RNA sequence: UUAAUAGGGACGGUCGGGGGCAUCAGUAUUCAAUUGUCAGAGGUGAAAUUCUUGGAUUUAUUGAAGACUAACUACUGCGAAAGCAUUUGCCAAGGACGUUUUCAUUAAUCAAGAACGAAACUAUGCCGACUAGGGAUCGGGUGGUGUUUUUUUAAUGACCCACUCGGCACCUUACGAGAGGAGUAUGGUCGCAAGGCUGAAACUUAAAGGAA
């Protein structure tokens, strides 16, 4: 953030990072840069843990 | 005077040495010097439209260590002001309650936690 | 070889500051082989050279130090007069007006509010600026200390310094650019008879009765 | 408190509350009235015959050494001053700072000072024509 | 030791290294930066000064003096009282080329009174 | 009759960068005269313009002209304000202080009237008839004390402390009836405005260009 906003390597790097999060399922949504503070929580990366996605596809009560 | 590039660098010159050719322009400028930069524009802005205590909000610390912070900082103006005084140089005018903006508030960020000034003493 | 030596008397107040800061002040001048004196009686600092001084004109910087360390220019700032890029300047601000009014309200322009004048002039400049009294003293690189003397010269003769700090940020950019270089840049640049006895007082109205 | 000036100084004399004569006094108060005669005589005005007096005769207050004033002393047997002495000075300090302007045409800074002086000079002349001491006629130069 | 006189006037845009005798009335070598570069823009600089000095430092050896007083000046008046950069390096240069340095003075004109209009 | 911690005048030693007229000095600037040397010198961010082998810039001696009164220069002094900074003399004027000197209410505020008299551009301080103070400083006076000072030539101060009157400001205190901004929308009115290669239209028309 504390790169100039129009770097073209701020902007790369904040898109890879927002790739890769949202890929392992830790970010619901790509589209607001700000969600790497905001929405970075560790029930977030505990959410997609595999008792907690057997319950979501309710393979578990 | 309706120069916005001008006037924001005028403003803004505190900081820029504080926390440094100088890199003024947007795109140059980083590091905390961004960050600064930024947050005093939008105070400006928002100081017009928004409620005075909303908009500005002084950052909760203890009783012991904020009349402490200012006790100290207050100090600080004095040797700056009776040093200056002493000697011949001129200095900004500032206004009675408002404490003087020396190098240390800048870097230190003083004025999040102290503020401007006592609104206390500035209300009766 | 005779010693060539400098005095420079410093006022009272600056006592307490210069006494703390002469170890530091010894130890960046013993480097150039200068000897340094610092008599608290007579109030005064003494820079001489030694039979070990092999620069020749060190001894003058060294006079310039003491100089700007009286006139309560910090240690940390007046050091760096010793490098060969920097030097020293003094303004002469008070004959340029005769109303006390307006010379104190152009010399605070040259301040402006805040200090974002000043402080803006010393980024674009890169010099240390202080304004006392009827002079300004000014510490910098050459092409900088030309540079405040128009700023502050033209302040007192009611051009606002805001117009130089504007025309400073111009002329780095336009220095940046090579094909205008040749090129002016002034485009670019904003723009009956006295009579010695008194008349006589009318009367009052009981002086007409009278 | 000065009239035309912005001073405000309260330097005067502080009359003793007494009003009788100093025990030390052993003086006769006829022989300071013939004194009193021969300094008016010799052309000193009543202000100074007093000083002089207090300084080396041991007068405090004429009025009560003797019970009359030097005023009403010199009166008695002959001697009165054509015009008040207050008066007299002010017309002197008038008629110097006029000569001075002759010679001196560019001194405007004597010039408000003579108007100062001459607005005195009204103030005072006025006064005195009310109480009749000064004939009605009267008027300066 | 035979001792001349080395008056240098550092301006900000040129320097002038003069060596004359005691008296003054005699010049033995005058020699101005401007005359050492190609670039009017670099006439003040301190190469330029150096140059200067070691070709008054060489001719001053050749006539015989051996010493030199310095007499370092700005261009003072109504205008800068400091030297500039040009002065100080010719006064290092004259050490190097041998000549020895007798006493070192500022002489820069100081007006007591301006002809500066207070109006 | 008092002789207002009302007013005026007088006298005593003083204080002031208050005013007027002469007078003296100073370095600087410009010019000129000689004077050594030779190719640059000023100025700009670069230049242009200007001076220059008939000698510029620079060096040394000397003379003249106008302006000015640097550093000392202070949140100091004087003046009603605007303003006033070299020395000496003259001319009057003024403030405060000291007085056991003098007149005795002669005073205060005042529309009218009278005298004097390029620039701004970031600021700001509740106000008053109003209490008690603190430090520093300027001018005067009283007292104490002991260091500078000095002695029957004449003059005869500086510093320290205490009091007191009057000033320029600074930091504090008790008391008082002192009686629009920022925007949004527009089937209205008035203005400004779109386009299609130019030549080239009454001419499907040349050369040369634009685009590609
Ligand atoms: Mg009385
Ligand atoms: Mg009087
Ligand atoms: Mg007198
Ligand atoms: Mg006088
Ligand atoms: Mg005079
Ligand atoms: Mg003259
Ligand atoms: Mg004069
Ligand atoms: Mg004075
Ligand atoms: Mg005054
Ligand atoms: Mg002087
Ligand atoms: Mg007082």
């Amino acid at each position: 953030s504390l790169l100039p906003p129009t770097d073209p390597f701020r902007r790369k790097h904040e898109q890879l990072l927002l790739d890769k999060l949202y890929a392992m399922g830790v970010l619901t949504t790509k589209s607001k840069i700000s969600d790497l503070e905001n929405k970075v929580t560790v029930s977030a990366i505990c959410r997609r843990r595999l008792p907690v996605i057997m319950h979501r596809l309710k393979m578990a009560e | 005077q309706n120069d916005l590039e001008l006037q924001q660098f005028l403003r803004e010159s505190h900081l820029l040495s504080a926390f440094n050719g100088i890199v003024y322009q947007d795109d140059q400028v980083i590091g905390k010097a961004r960050s600064r930069t930024l947050e005093m524009r939008l105070n400006r802005l928002s100081r017009v439209n928004g409620h005075q205590d909303k908009i500005n909000k002084l950052e909760k610390v203890p009783m012991h260590i904020r009349r402490g912070m200012i006790d100290k900082h207050v100090k600080r103006i004095k040797k700056y002001e009776q040093e200056a005084a002493e000697g011949g140089i001129v200095l900004s005018k500032v206004k009675k309650g408002q404490f003087r903006k020396i190098e240390s508030t800048y870097k230190k960020d003083i004025e999040r936690r102290i503020g401007g000034s006592i609104k206390a003493r500035d209300k009766e | 070889a005779e010693e060539s030596s400098f005095m420079t008397l410093f006022p009272k107040y600056r006592e307490s500051y210069l006494k703390t800061i002469w170890n530091d002040v010894t130890r960046a001048l013993d480097k150039h082989n200068i000897a340094c004196v610092l008599d608290l009686v007579e109030g005064s600092m003494t820079v001489k050279t030694t039979r070990k001084t092999y620069d020749p004109a060190i001894i003058l910087k060294a006079r310039d130090l003491i100089k700007l360390l009286a006139r309560s220019v910090p240690f940390p700032q007046a050091v760096k007069i010793l490098q060969d890029d920097m030097a020293c300047d003094v303004i002469k601000i008070g004959n340029f007006v005769t109303n006390k009014e307006r010379f104190v309200k152009r010399r605070q322009r040259l301040v402006g509010p805040n200090g974002n004048t000043l402080k803006a002039l010393e980024l674009l400049t890169k010099c240390y600026i202080l304004v006392q009294g009827n002079t300004v003293s000014a510490m910098g690189p050459f092409k900088g200390l030309k540079e405040v003397r128009r700023v502050v010269e033209d302040c007192m003769k009611n051009i606002h310094p805001i117009y130089h700090i504007k025309e400073l940020m111009i002329k780095r950019e336009l220095a940046k650019r090579p094909e205008l270089a040749n090129e002016d840049w002034s485009r670019f640049l904003p723009m009956k008879v006295y009579t010695p006895f008194p008349p006589a007082q009318l009367p009052r109205k009981v002086d007409l009765e009278i | 408190g000065r009239m035309h000036s912005a001073g405000k100084g309260i330097s005067s004399s502080a009359i003793p509350y007494s009003r009788n004569a100093p025990a030390w006094f052993k003086l006769s108060s006829e022989s300071v009235i013939e004194q009193i005669v021969k300094y008016a005589r010799k052309g000193l005005t009543p202000s100074q015959i007093g000083v002089l007096l207090r300084d080396a005769h041991g007068v405090t207050q004429a009025r009560v050494i003797t019970g009359n004033k030097i005023m009403r002393i010199l009166k008695s047997n002959g001697l009165a001053p054509e015009i008040p002495e207050d008066l007299y000075y002010l017309i002197k300090k008038a008629v110097s700072v006029r000569k001075h302007l002759e010679r001196n045409r560019k001194d405007k800074d004597a010039k408000f000072r003579l108007i100062l002086i001459e607005s005195r000079i009204h103030r005072l002349a006025r006064y005195y024509r009310t109480v009749a001491v000064l004939p009605p006629n009267w008027k300066y130069e | 030791q035979v001792f001349g006189v080395a008056r240098i006037y550092a301006s900000f845009n040129d320097t002038f290294v003069h060596v004359t005798d005691l008296s003054g009335k005699e010049t033995i070598a005058r020699v101005t930066g401007g005359m050492k570069v190609k670039a009017d823009r670099d006439e003040s600089s301190p190469y330029a000064a150096m140059l200067a000095a070691q070709d008054v430092a060489a001719k001053c050896k050749e006539v015989g003096i051996t010493a030199v007083h310095v007499k370092i000046r700005a261009t003072g008046g109504t205008r800068t009282k400091t030297p500039g950069p040009g002065g100080q390096a010719a006064l290092r240069a004259l050490a190097r080329s041998g000549l020895r340095i007798g006493r070192i003075e500022d002489v820069t004109p100081v007006p007591s009174d301006s002809t500066r209009k207070k109006g």
